[PDB]
Order: structure tokens, then sequence, then C-alpha cells
């Protein structure tokens, strides 16, 4: 989705604030999780991609 | 996608009153007494009341941006006004915003123990607005006409260009 | 008034901002009238208003 900065309450609504920072903490812990799992997975099976090609011929 | 100023009001139709009054808080870029160029201050109402109304015949959105004067005591609201009275009634669509006289000293910056508070508001298409003033009111004289996009995306703070 | 009942009660009151002297006068005969509920321990009070709107 189209992604915004417009993030921004006013000054006696700081709780709110806090509420759009820890939103935006929960996806960057979900996001930076899966990354490193994703990548992790893959290369293990990219390389055992290989492996079962050579073992084929 | 689009935004324009226009005229929204011929601040000259009002009697017995003083407009486009200015301050030095506000200089040109020379130095000097101006004010801001969209809003329209009204002095020395004298406790007489203005009546306006408009409707908004563009095919967009109109956003207007008014003030409201917050006096320090009762003699610098006389010398601005000559009453000890004004009071703004403004009307959007089916919305009333009411801003009772309001006299308090404040702090002093920018030379001012008083204060003009600003508002806003939209005028959808074919929408009206009307403002009722007996005094304290800095009027919408111009206003943008403006096209809303779906996509929101914000303020970017930075020094660079 | 005291909630006897073994379940919340929901109220919903209003209270009446008149145009001007005259009908205030009209409607309650007298410039004042003003309205102070209390819920449990919160306190609300509407002190009288007067002022047209469109
Ligand atoms: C507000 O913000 C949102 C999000 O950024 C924008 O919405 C995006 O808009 C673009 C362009 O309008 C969308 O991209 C288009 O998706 C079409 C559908 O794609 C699906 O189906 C095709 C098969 O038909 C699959 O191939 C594809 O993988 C999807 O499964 C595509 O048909 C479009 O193709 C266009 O580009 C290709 C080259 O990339 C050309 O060859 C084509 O001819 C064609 O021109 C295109 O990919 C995107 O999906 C939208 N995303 C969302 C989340 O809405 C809004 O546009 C934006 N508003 C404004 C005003 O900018
Ligand atoms: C917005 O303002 C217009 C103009 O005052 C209102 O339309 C007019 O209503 C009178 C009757 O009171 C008619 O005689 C005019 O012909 C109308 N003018 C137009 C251009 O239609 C309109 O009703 C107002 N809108 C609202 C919601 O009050």
């Amino acid at each position: 989705q189209f992604e915004s900065t417009a993030k921004e309450f006013n000054k006696i609504e700081m709780r709110i604030k806090h509420l759009s920072d820890r939103v935006d903490d929960g996806f960057l812990d979900v996001w930076s999780y899966n990354a490193e799992l994703l990548v992790l997975l893959e290369n293990e099976r990219t390389l055992d991609f290989h492996d079962a090609n050579v073992n084929n011929l | 996608d689009h935004f324009r100023k226009e005229k929204i009001i011929d601040m000259t139709r009002f009697s017995d009153v003083t407009t486009n009054n200015v301050d030095s808080a506000c200089p040109y870029d020379t130095n000097g007494a101006s004010f801001y160029r969209n809003l329209n201050w009204v002095q020395q109402n004298k406790g007489k009341q203005l009546i306006f109304h408009y409707q908004n015949s563009e095919n967009n959105p109109l956003l207007i941006i008014w003030g409201v004067h917050q006096t320090s005591n009762a003699a610098e609201q006389n010398t601005y006004y000559g009453s000890q009275t004004g009071s703004t009634t403004i009307t959007i669509g089916e919305e009333t915003n009411t801003y009772p006289l309001v006299i308090s000293e404040s702090s002093i910056l920018n030379g001012h123990s008083d204060r003009i508070n600003y508002f806003w508001g939209v005028v959808n298409p074919n929408q009206n607005f009307s403002i009722v003033s007996t005094g304290n009111f800095i009027w919408p004289e111009y206003g943008y006409f403006f096209q809303k996009t779906t996509n929101i995306s914000g303020i970017i703070k930075s020094s660079e260009k």
C-alpha cells in the first residue's frame, strides 16, 4: 500500500503518538524476523537445489 | 491534484469599520508593518454586527482560514474595536462555530500580550458558509480551491533543496 | 436514583441552547437554567448558553 509519513499528533496527545510509535515497532519486528528467516531458509534450499541437479546428472 | 488561491470576500462591502489592518510583528521583506495576505483584520466594529454569506459554486472544495482576536484588557479591546463586545459565529454547511469575546493577558511574544488564534474549515462544492461578527475577527478574505487525492503522503522535514 | 438492577443502565439526556433572551424567556421564564448531572463520582455541569445558530 501507499506509504505515508503523516504520523504527527498534537501536543496533548502524546499517548496517541506512542501508539503510533509502537505500531511501527510491531511491523518492524514482524518484517525483520520474517525477512531474516526467509533468506536463511531459501539459501539452504537453493544450495540443496544445486546439489539435486548435480546428483541428477 | 489542484490548488488555487482565490478571493472569496469583498471586504469593501462592510461599512463603518476598518479593513486590511496590519502590525509590525509581520513585516514585509523590507521591514515595517504588514499582515497575512489571505487573512483580513477588521477593527473598530464598535459593537455593530456584520453579516456575510457565500456559496461554493466551484467544482472543488474550498479551504478557508480565519482568526479570532483575544485582547489583553478592556483598554486594548476599546482601542481596537471601540466596544467591550465582539463575537463571531461562522457556519460551514451544518456545523456552527462560535467564538465569544475573550479578554485576558498572555505573556508578551513579538511585542504582543494579546493573541490571534487561527482556525480553518472546508466548504464542499455547492455547500455554503456564513459569518456573523460584532468584532475581534480576522476574515478569510482569500481561500484555496483544492482537489483531494486518495494516497496521503505527509511532510518531509529537511533543509535541502 | 440508584441502579438496584443486576445490569448497567444507559441514560441519554439533552441540554437546550437557546437563541436569544426572548426565546429563553418564552421557554423557561428566566434568564437562567443550568443542569448538573452526577453519575457515580463524575460530575457533568452544563451552564446556560444563549447564542444564535443557523
Ligand atoms: C496509490 O497507491 C497505490 C499503491 O502504490 C497505487 O496502486 C497501484 O497502481 C499500479 C498502477 O495503477 C498497480 O499496478 C498495476 O497492476 C495491474 C494488475 O496487476 C495484476 O494483474 C496482472 C495481470 O493483469 C499481473 O501481471 C500482476 O502481477 C498483478 O497480479 C497491472 O495490470 C498493471 O500493469 C501495468 O504495468 C505493466 C508493467 O509493469 C505494463 O506492462 C502494463 O501494460 C500496465 O501498464 C500494473 O502492474 C498496482 O497493483 C497498484 N497497487 C495497489 C496496492 O493499489 C495507486 O495507483 C496510487 N494512486 C495514484 C494516483 O498514484
Ligand atoms: C446556499 O445559498 C443559496 C443562496 O442564498 C441558497 O439558494 C437560494 O435560496 C433562495 C430561497 O431562500 C432562492 O430564492 C434562490 O434562488 C436560491 N439560490 C440558488 C442559487 O439556488 C441555498 O439554499 C443555500 N444552501 C443551503 C443549504 O442553505
